[PDB]
């Protein structure tokens, strides 16, 4: 039984540090991601006004002709 | 690299021929009149001389050309590539000098909020504050643009940025000893964590330091702040957290340094604890 | 009482080994997935400046156009 | 040595369940902001068919 | 404040201005005939009077703006700007007048169905039902917001999202509905995940929830459903829901109130309750006689 | 119910002014040289009755109308607008009848390719090679369509979309008394596995499976093959599944076929076998 | 292959009308004018052809193809064309021969530098790494790249993967270059991740390899260093690698192989060794003298 036992700690010893290790990964390429979404959500903001402003001058010079 | 420096020359070189365009402005636009593209494309070469100076980690005349070619482009027209340029000012005036990249930014938030566009200026808003508190030591000031980022998160139903921002401000408050905020703060945000399931597993932290803050001004009132708090969340005494605010607070009854020294000793026998809740615990617990 | 030791015990490591291998079997399933997202959105990050950069070269030379007829 | 075995077990538990929480936390802001992208996304998107699509017969 | 007391200042001056632009514009469409810029540049100002409004933090006001300006807008054959302003006055309104808002939310998604977005109009229903139940006290109207929003969720094979719209029926339902319907989205949502992803050990839940809802109609449904999903799940067989509900099951059968009192207060020493299942537990207590 | 009655109705009332449209188009056309804004008229007539038959809860219609705007848009000389609608019908189609999906969806799959897009064309192939898998059992057309989309990822190096179908095709392959293929996917697969820095924990597992399969053949081989990877990989051993395989191999050395089933019961216990795993074992019980 | 025969019968008649059509150029660049439209359909049909030779499996005709169409296409006043189809050219020929790759990758880059995005000019740089050090047996270009990579992401301030990138270009550097280096960049990573909550549990490993980097050179300022960093990092102390490091230093001050060698083979039984560490350990064994 002891001897079972001592086979189950060592298992679960080594599970729970490469768990850890793991959870570590997760956590940096989450935070990668995170900052790039983040660019990219500054981008599309800016292409979505630029492109707004650019119709309607556009659309305000047909008008003139 | 040092043949990129001489070509830095020939781009303070291109910001002197662009010194030409506006003497051009000066002079020659009268037979030019129709040269407003002119302008632009002497605008352009303004942003790429600037961009040359980037390249080569010449930080100030970066900046400084990205001003000049920001102030030039202004010209009552094409505001967002000009709110554009002076952020840009901004983020190359970040390192060395960030000074006048308080005031660039605050013309970019102006413009911004002038459109409407409260994401933009609110991070723009925490850009400046955390500068503030990474380089300067103002914290007030920095109070206020907190304020203000999360009152327009908030504006637009974005919850999360706001309920982090109201967390590092109700800190910094804690920090700067005023408790009121503070505890309205952080009872806020636990009771609006504890409402969806996605977030219900923090509550317990939230509730502690509001219990903390609370316990710094009134003994008396500890208890029945306590006594509220696992009323009504159940789920709260059987956190640590509960038990040893418990044992610290029936201890403080009786006049026993000890016992709630080795009762901190304890808690931080299995895990490290932060500089704020040390710094917190050694000024209280000193009376 | 060492008949409740070895059942407390039994019910343990039972327990614990499964419970360790639904955690790793999670863990490993999820971090494969990351990956497929990660490159999906660098591809959205290109196909999308390719789209910016076109529209603005295209508005410039259309007013510049614009500008020569009139 | 089973008891500091257990002090180790009770350790690495905590820590990875108290990174945890926040990594399930950051998750849910990239949800938020992945919806507010995908309006604008879309509300672009149509700008841009009606627009060209009135110029070109504006052309005719 | 000065920002405040100025920005209702100056936006009571645009809306009188705009007021008399568009009175203008109908005196000049005659007057001079210059086609549709007046009514556009109107539009404008009332957009603009609009956002500074609610930027001011008044509301609805703000929202009415938007709503007049998009009907004024819809009025020149333009529908996807009169939509999002519609969209963004039922937002501004959200926080003011629950009734406009739900009209001009209603409008937006009709409007956009019609366009042809399903994504969008189920968006637009789920914000429905989440604004009339979490302050408005019913259900039926969400249960049927609910449904139509997984409905079109499925009409695109969005797996996920009307799953999850049809588990919180079938919650809402099991509350207060009859349990039939509450039993086939359960056994249908738990049954679809065998062979999940990620969610392989998932439908046991389901099925424990299921067994609940039958056990609450009666005792030989409840047995013959748990063998029947004993022999269909061959884990839940190991499950220890499937020990609990076969004690509750022995211990009711021979009428001892403490055994069954004694067994859920032990499960909640173990695991933590979840305030749905405790209602069900203490309904079925209810009727031991 | 009412909606989509009332839906149904003006449903037919549009598909008639739609036949009237294209019926009096071509006769404007003919009499008059009106050009061709009558007929992208009728297309768009054409399209909202689709949608409104989507509505309708009518996919075989809806579909039907999308394969007619299709084909009369492609008539007037345009692509990505037919491409769309041709993709659309085969959604319709996808429930209800979905063979004719099939056919439009190789059209649009065989323009996408005339065109030099990739993407889209293997998801199409992936949506096809599912199609044939859910509804049909007529399994090699489901591997010659992941084949070909495995090779289209792996063209355009997208490594990772290549490999979940490289393994399906692997995992039918072995399914049709097929291991050969089966093998050298499974190898190769693993072998770029090594180096991964995330994938590595995995990496074992592929081995395994072809090691149960390299069974399949004869004894002598899986142990050079077992032994192979273990030098290969010298963590490999370190897995109960390396163990696992020894006593197998063992038990089945000599006829040891109780101790070989409750073995393989054991590991049942302490972790669930599938459908596929527990076949391949049986059939290898079978001698 | 049936498919492939024909796919390449129609890939060959393609590259007969290409040079009809580069015929169609030299004629209206000296016979003709306005050419450049006319050339331009030849850049269409190239464009065609190439993407066509690249479904062929034809890879090589397929960046020909790519790299002609390009160079011909710079004449016309176009810059970003020129840039995407260099890019296609070099992902073309990043398969079979890649070596042109690099030059064609390196012309895109000065094309970015020129017109200003960094971020692309710097994923570009590591691609041109990566494919250099995997195929070219060669490093030191491999550090230059990294440097610059790293250089145009922090100036970007896009600070993960530049550290990533300084991490792994001082990682190599470490293993045949002067340790300096390494203690550098690993000690300022190091420190950039103790205030940060992301890495500041990981940081360990960073410290031990430095830590390690030290000893490999002597003993007195590893012992300085390791005091040092324990000091500024008191959660350092109770880490199991400080006292792997603390026996190891003991054992080699007293020079018994028998004690060192146990004691890495225990560290080794828990957790495992790697190439790199296996390799150090074996460096500074081998001059316990």
């Amino acid at each position: 039984e002891i001897e079972t036992r001592h086979s189950e700690i060592i298992k679960l010893e080594n599970s729970i540090r490469e768990l850890h290790d793991m959870f570590m990964d997760m956590a940096m390429l989450v935070e990668s991601q995170g900052e790039m979404i983040d660019r990219i959500e500054y981008n599309v903001e800016h292409a979505v006004d630029y492109v707004e402003r650019a119709v309607s001058d556009t659309k305000k010079a047909v008008k003139y002709q | 690299g040092m043949d990129t420096s001489g070509k830095q020359a020939e781009a303070m070189a291109l910001l002197a021929e662009a010194e030409r365009k506006v003497k051009n402005s000066q002079s020659f636009f009268s037979g030019l009149f129709g040269g407003s593209s002119k302008i632009e494309e002497a605008c352009e070469i303004y942003a790429r001389a600037a961009n040359m100076f980037k390249m080569a980690k010449n930080w100030s005349a970066a900046g400084n050309a990205f001003c000049q070619a920001a102030q030039l482009h202004l010209q009552l027209q094409s505001k967002h590539d000009a709110a554009t340029c002076f952020v840009d000012a901004g983020n190359a005036f970040k390192k060395a000098d960030p000074q006048e990249a308080i005031n660039c930014l605050m013309r970019a938030i102006e413009i911004y909020t002038d459109m409407g566009r409260f994401t933009i200026a609110a991070k723009h808003h925490i850009s400046i504050a955390e500068i503030y508190e990474t380089e300067l030591v103002d914290v007030e000031k920095a109070i206020a643009h907190y304020e203000q980022s999360a009152d327009y998160y908030k504006g637009e139903e974005s919850n999360s940025s706001a309920n982090k921002c109201l967390l590092k401000v109700a800190g910094y408050a804690a920090q700067l000893e005023q408790y009121q905020k503070a505890i309205d703060i952080y009872e806020q945000v636990g009771t609006s964590a504890m409402d969806s399931p996605l977030l219900k597993y923090s509550a317990k932290d939230y509730f502690f330091k509001a219990a903390l803050c609370h316990f710094c001004i009134d003994m008396l009132n500890a208890k029945l702040a306590v006594q509220k708090y696992e009323e009504l969340f159940p789920a709260f005494s059987d956190s640590r957290e509960c038990k040893l605010m418990k044992k610290l607070l029936e201890a403080h009854e009786e006049q026993n340094v000890d016992s709630y020294t080795e009762s901190v000793k304890e808690y931080d026998s299995i895990s490290r604890l932060d500089q704020w809740l040390t710094t917190m615990l050694l000024r209280i617990k000193k009376t | 009482r060492a008949d409740q030791l070895a059942d407390e015990s039994l019910e343990s490591t039972r327990r614990m080994l499964q419970l360790v291998e639904e955690s790793k079997d999670a863990g490993i399933r999820t971090l494969v997935m990351l990956d497929e997202q990660g490159e999906q959105l660098e591809r959205i990050e290109e196909g999308m400046d390719q789209i910016n950069k076109d529209m603005k070269e295209a508005e410039k030379n259309l007013t510049d156009l614009g500008k020569f007829a009139g």
